[PDB]
């Protein structure tokens, strides 16, 4: 990621704030409503039916955290994008057959994940950081893909 | 296609916009310029500097045209034909770029519509946007 | 909009193909696992070495739909209806990788019918494979 | 790119069998008929109204020949596309605002034309190499759009 100092300063402040608890359960219920294409991969989920089921499922809600979790460590070593994501890239790949082209759709969902939490503190510059950032991750996931 | 549910909720969320249409028009421009610096490449002939007149004007315009497809969801294709003329054979912008503009127009709405911007909403505006979207590239080749 | 040249250079072309569209699908599979290897994502309990009998029977099943959407060029929407359920509600593969199979078709036509590889041609199975991966993905959501 | 030695040497013998006069001229018309917006950039080339125009039209056929001179010169710098495609990646945007969308658009079309041309010899791993280079030049020629 080429992210100006003050490109990581603001990305960083922000990120302070975030609850990762909260944004990783709205961040992947909302791809999953908005995407249900995106719900071939959870079916061992339940109940995905309706855009309430998927909001309130208490397994939707608990990966979510695990994802963004995982995306809070990313920003923590934004220098090493790819050796952080090493062995989860591998993962995705080799063990979930998951299409790289879904890393891109939930970077997109948690920007408006952001903006809708934010308000106007979620500025046109501050999302062109956090555009660069969810592409660095992004690319980072697909990275192993063979 | 739009299902009567996807337009209850378009109407609605675009209701709410109102008069800040052509404010938020504005804003889903900049972010656009700056989160995505290629779609310049089509504004070699504005000034695209902060508070620029002319970005105030082109948001004007697109709100305009968004709140007319909102006006005739039942016939876009029909009440954005001139439109999709235009686009097709003057501007001829890239497909890719209507995916940009779509997501800096849910960034904007999500911004100043905590309470309308509901998953289900986020779905139907996004639904709604690829629409316009397939009927402004229709006319291409 | 596939306008009647369109229509009749599609035809052409594929009547050419004939008895090795088959080989053509096998083919364009091949060169789509190689060169986007993202794509392999969605066949995981496919054995995709170079002539897996998978990959082969899989060719055949791809390139007899082509045909038939050929034959009912004037009704894709309807003569692939089944198709664009199992894909939207079944396998729901991103759109992205419709693009992906689209170009190593053409590519494989290409390398197979040199002198019918005409840039009209060309322009018009380009608009046909749109057309098509318009049609699989239309009732996604 | 991240070309091995087996695609490297791949890449490189079937290039010394191309006519860039030939496939340059083709490939930028086949360009513009397939992809008919593409046009918007050669209005000033003259009659774009038919398969036919361009194919015949020589500022198209010459134009070709300048472009795939350069991609040419490019595959010598394979190790560093960046560096030899920077002042044209500058160019391409500060003064011809070419959306570097168009440069993957003619790398997939230029695709075509080596099979076209070579059939049997474009087998799925020589293709595989050059889906590389192509989307390895589009990058570097989008790199310092800004
Ligand atoms: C920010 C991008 C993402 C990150 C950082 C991330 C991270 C993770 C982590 C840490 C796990 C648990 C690993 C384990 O089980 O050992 C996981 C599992 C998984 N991820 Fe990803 N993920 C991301 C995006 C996605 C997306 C977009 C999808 C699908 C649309 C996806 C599909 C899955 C699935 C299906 C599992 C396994 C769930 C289960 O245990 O059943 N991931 N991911
Ligand atoms: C849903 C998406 C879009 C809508 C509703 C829209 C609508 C419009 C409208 C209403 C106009 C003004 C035409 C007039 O003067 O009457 C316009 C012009 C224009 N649009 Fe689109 N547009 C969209 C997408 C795009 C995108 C994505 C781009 C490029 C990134 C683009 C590039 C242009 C340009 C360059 C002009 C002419 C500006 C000028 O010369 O003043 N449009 N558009
Ligand atoms: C040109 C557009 C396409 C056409 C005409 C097409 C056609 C077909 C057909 C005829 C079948 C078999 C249905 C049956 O078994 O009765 C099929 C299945 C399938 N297709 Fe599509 N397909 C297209 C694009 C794609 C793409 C781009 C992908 C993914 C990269 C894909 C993934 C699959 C998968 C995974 C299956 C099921 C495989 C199996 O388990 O046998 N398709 N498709
Ligand atoms: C393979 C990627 C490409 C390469 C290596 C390339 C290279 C070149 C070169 C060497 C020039 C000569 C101009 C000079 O040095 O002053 C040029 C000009 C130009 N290119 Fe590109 N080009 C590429 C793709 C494209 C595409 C895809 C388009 C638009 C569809 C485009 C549009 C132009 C235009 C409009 C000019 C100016 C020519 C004139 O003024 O007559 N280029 N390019
Ligand atoms: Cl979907
Ligand atoms: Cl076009």
């Amino acid at each position: 990621v080429h992210l100006t100092p003050e490109e990581k300063s603001a990305v960083t402040a922000l990120w302070g704030k975030v609850n990762v608890d909260e944004v990783g359960g709205e961040a992947l219920g909302r791809l999953l409503v908005v995407y249900p294409r995106t719900q071939r991969f959870f079916e061992s989920f339940g109940d995905l039916s309706t855009p309430d089921a998927v909001m309130g499922n208490p397994k939707v809600k608990a990966h979510g955290k695990k994802v963004l979790g995982a995306f809070s460590d990313g920003l923590a070593h934004l220098d090493n994008l790819k050796g952080t994501f090493a062995t989860l890239s591998e993962l995705h790949c080799d063990k979930l057959h998951v299409d790289p082209e879904n890393f891109r759709l939930l970077g997109n969902v948690l920007v408006c994940v952001l903006a809708h939490h934010f308000g106007k503190e979620f500025t046109p510059p501050v999302q062109a950081a956090y555009q660069k950032v969810v592409a660095g991750v992004a690319n980072a996931l697909a990275h192993k893909y063979h | 296609v739009l299902s009567p549910a996807d337009k209850t909720n378009v109407k609605a969320a675009w209701g709410k916009v109102g008069a800040h249409a052509g404010e938020y028009g504005a804003e889903a421009l900049e972010r656009m310029f700056l989160s995505f610096p290629t779609t310049k490449t089509y504004f070699p002939h504005f000034d695209l500097s902060h508070g620029s007149a002319q970005v105030k004007g082109h948001g004007k315009k697109v709100a305009d045209a968004l709140t007319n497809a909102v006006a005739h969801v039942d016939d876009m294709p029909n009440a954005l034909s001139a439109l999709s003329d235009l686009h097709a054979h003057k501007l001829r912008v890239d497909p890719v770029n209507f995916k940009l503009l779509s997501h800096c127009l849910l960034v904007t709405l999500a911004a100043h519509l905590p309470a309308e911007f509901t998953p289900a909403v986020h779905a139907s505006l996004d639904k709604f946007l690829a629409s316009v979207s397939t009927v402004l590239t229709s006319k291409y080749r």
